[PDB]
């Protein structure tokens, strides 16, 4: 049926071609990596703020884990909607490369009804859900929180079995037996630092002292007391704010 | 001898049916007048088509600089929602910042005890309604972008409309020229040059008699058409073949 | 009165000025022919040459775009190492930042100690002013340094018209190259063959010696007279005729009893 006069189907001119590439869609991860920048200073500042005499700070973690998790789930559905809108722009300008010229023939072929050049509407009035899949879970912010719970009771021991991803949010945190004294220096460790292959615990003095000068170094530890490179060394919070909420408790009483 | 002549007079006098050129001449002017007015009729019923499809063309340009209009509107509230939103966004971050230097400096301060946990209360509540506002940035970027990229398509179906318009234009202008050729035809069928006024000469030279002899030739020319080419090499040879007679009627005269 | 036809004959006569007149006529109408392929020709190569302003301009625009999109290539390629530049610009303008505030924060917290030293007070707000003043002037060129992506954008899509552009221009220009191809093998085909009607034309006749001679261009009027002049000369031939050696005889032959016979 004719319907509206215009042809439900035309192809597309050079001339609007250029416009359809002058589109892009707006760069919303500007806001969210800085969104995501200022709830992790905000939560570790608020971690560091909370005093050890206060009771019945689960309920404040889970929540603030739930709103990590809700933010974190909103920015991947970010990065799914425009890689879709991409593939579907990649889409539409291939169809367009096969459409026919402009004339009264066409217009009046594509006036009378012919399923020749699809509009772009149907490509996202009905397109699939993104269903964003693997969820992130290596952010470092992720592993930071829900720390927090079963640490009070003691700080300075850590169980052996905590580096297991089993659990769905952070690790298995619970008590164990490790001491908190750099193995080097014999203090505790102010400025600590964790290996991303045996995953110790030293100072960073202690470390820069055992290590510098000779290019490989062991590990005090079992299983790992063999020369090394200090390729294999990272940096994590988790210890910094072990130490800190450690010291919190001391300075408590 | 002379009885050759005087019969082939007859045949040399034959030649005045030759008349068949003005037939000729109005058969050919009836076939041209035919051409042209199946030419014009031809020419004004593509122009009447045509007319008659751009005017709803030019009412579908109408409403469709209409609809650019009225998307480009949508488009700049779009924007400015979104901007809107970016502002409060700002708005709470600041007061997030605000919250914490005040959590800070009451802090060195203290170094009751409540009026840090009364702010830890506040901070907390916050940063969930920030939360719960991102949603209100989240949804405008998707409504945003949806809302841009479907008014596209349709200034794009506008300039391929355009297009279709200048092609119209070319079309018409070879219907102003198919109209020219219209009033050439016009000036051929003129027939000024002889032709009305030939025929009603020729048809008319002897109302008595000679109406019959251009009749007959009239019917002869329907049962049997001979064209031009007949009339100017056969009424010539028909007295050119022999070409020995010295149209000499008066040497046939004196025979009797 | 024999005497007198023979002789008539001898100046016989009516079929050689017939011949005269039909071979005249036939290389006449052979002149007609090739010159009106030669008038075809020149129409086919006039739109030859059309056709190759059409391909020139094509040529024109095509090299205008790509020395264009090259330009643009590195138009776009220094910007993105600028715009790198200008982005650790801000990262380290940002640490500026954090370290301004830092002070900042640490004076006003000083001061409200000391109330819990009035130079020290009234020195920090020149350090106010100035980190507002630069925090303000920062997030300026921060809103620039974010448009220049959308400048990226902009530039991106008018690089990718401007292949669009080239390869619309490359598709007309290999129709036009099929178009030309197609009418040079025309011509070329025409010309084959009018060489050949020239050659026989000259043969029967020269070119020079049938240009002199002015009768109609007229194709319709040169068959007619064609017709005409072969119905003559075959009437001719059936009221008397014989060998061609024998007329060829004849032409001296004839003209020689009536010399004779007159004397």
């Amino acid at each position: 049926l004719n319907d509206n006069p215009i042809p439900k189907s035309v192809p597309l001119h050079p001339k609007s071609g250029k416009y359809f590439h002058n589109l892009h869609a707006r760069d919303l991860s500007n806001i969210y990596q800085q969104c995501y920048k200022q709830i992790d200073e905000t939560i570790n500042q608020l971690v560091d703020s909370t005093s050890p005499s206060t009771i019945g700070i689960e309920e404040q973690v889970a929540d603030i884990t739930s709103t990590y998790k809700l933010l974190s789930t909103y920015e991947s559905e970010s990065n799914s909607f425009d890689e879709h809108i991409k593939d579907l722009k990649k889409n539409f300008k291939q169809s367009s490369d096969a459409c026919p010229q402009i004339d009264l023939s066409t217009w009046d072929k594509y006036r009378t009804g012919e399923l020749t050049a699809p509009k772009l509407s149907e490509l996202y009035l009905n397109m699939p859900t993104p269903e964003p899949a693997t969820m992130v879970n290596n952010t470092d912010t992720l592993k930071i929180l829900k720390v927090l719970p079963y640490i009070w009771n003691d700080p300075t021991c850590v169980i052996p079995d905590l580096q297991n991803p089993a659990d769905e949010d952070d690790l298995q945190i619970e008590g164990g037996k490790i001491e908190l004294t750099c193995p080097i220096t014999c203090k505790p460790y102010e400025a600590p630092l964790i290996s991303r292959k045996c995953n110790h615990v030293f100072d960073r003095d202690g470390i820069q002292n055992y290590l510098q000068g000779y290019t490989t170094r062991d590990c005090p530890q079992a299983a790992c007391s063999q020369v090394v490179s200090m390729r294999d060394f990272v940096r994590d919070p988790i210890m910094e704010l072990r130490c800190k909420i450690a010291k919190m408790k001391e300075s408590q009483e | 001898d002379k009885l050759r002549k005087s019969v082939e007079s007859l045949r040399d006098f034959q030649n005045k049916k030759g008349q068949l050129l003005p037939y000729v001449k109005v058969k050919d002017h009836k076939e041209k007048l035919n051409i042209y007015k199946e030419e014009y009729e031809r020419a004004k019923a593509n122009l009447r088509a045509i007319l008659k499809d751009k005017k709803p063309f030019a009412n579908t340009k109408k409403t469709l600089e209409n609809q650019v209009e009225e998307l480009t509107e949508k488009c700049s509230l779009k924007t400015d929602e979104f901007l809107k939103a970016k502002e409060k966004i700002n708005e709470i971050f600041e007061k997030l910042n605000t919250i914490r230097d005040e959590v800070i400096k009451k802090k060195n301060q203290n170094e009751i005890d409540d009026q840090i946990q009364q702010l830890l209360l506040k901070q907390r509540h916050l940063l969930s309604k920030m939360a719960s506002s991102m949603k209100s940035l989240k949804n405008c970027q998707k409504e945003l972008i949806s809302t841009q990229i479907l008014q596209f398509e349709a200034q794009n179906m506008d300039v391929s409309m355009n297009d279709v318009i200048g092609f119209f234009n070319e079309r018409e202008a070879d219907l102003k020229s198919q109209y020219e050729d219209k009033k050439k035809f016009v000036k051929e069928m003129r027939d000024t040059p002889e032709f009305q006024s030939w025929m009603r000469e020729i048809r008319s030279y002897d109302q008595d008699t000679k109406e019959k002899l251009n009749k007959v030739a009239e019917k002869y020319e329907e049962e049997g058409n001979f064209n031009l080419s007949f009339v100017q090499d056969v009424l010539d040879k028909l007295e050119s073949e022999i070409a020995m007679v010295n149209h000499d009627e008066s040497a046939v005269t004196i025979l009797d | 009165k024999s005497l007198k036809a023979e002789y008539e004959d001898a100046k016989l006569n009516q079929t050689s000025d017939l011949n005269e007149r039909k071979m005249l006529l036939q290389a006449k109408s052979l002149w007609i022919d090739v010159a009106h392929n030669t008038d075809a020709c020149k129409n086919l190569e006039n739109e030859i040459s059309g056709i190759q302003q059409k391909v020139d301009e094509v040529t024109e625009k095509i090299r205008n775009r790509q020395e264009k999109i090259e330009r643009y290539t590195s138009d776009g390629t220094t910007i993105e190492a600028q715009i790198d530049a200008k982005v650790i610009y801000v990262n380290e303008k940002d640490s500026e930042h954090q370290n301004a505030r830092e002070l900042l924060r640490d004076v006003k917290s000083r001061f409200e100690k000391e109330k819990s030293i009035e130079q020290i007070a009234q020195e920090a707000q020149p350090i106010k002013e100035q980190y507002d003043s630069t925090k303000l002037a920062l997030v300026e060129a921060q809103d620039e340094l974010q448009q220049l992506k959308e400048d990226i954008n902009s530039r991106q899509s008018k690089i990718q018209k401007y292949k669009d552009d080239t390869i619309y221009y490359e598709d007309k220009k290999k129709v036009y190259l099929e178009n030309i191809k197609k009418i040079e093998v025309n011509v070329a085909a025409l010309k084959e063959g009018i060489q050949r009607q020239i050659q026989n034309a000259c043969a029967f006749c020269s070119k020079e010696r049938i240009e002199n001679v002015d009768l109609p261009d007229t194709q319709e009027e040169i068959k007619r007279e064609l017709d005409k002049v072969s119905r003559m000369i075959q009437k001719a031939e059936k009221s008397l005729g014989l060998s061609q050696e024998e007329v060829i005889a004849l032409f001296e032959k004839c003209r020689n009893k009536y010399k004779e016979g007159q004397k």
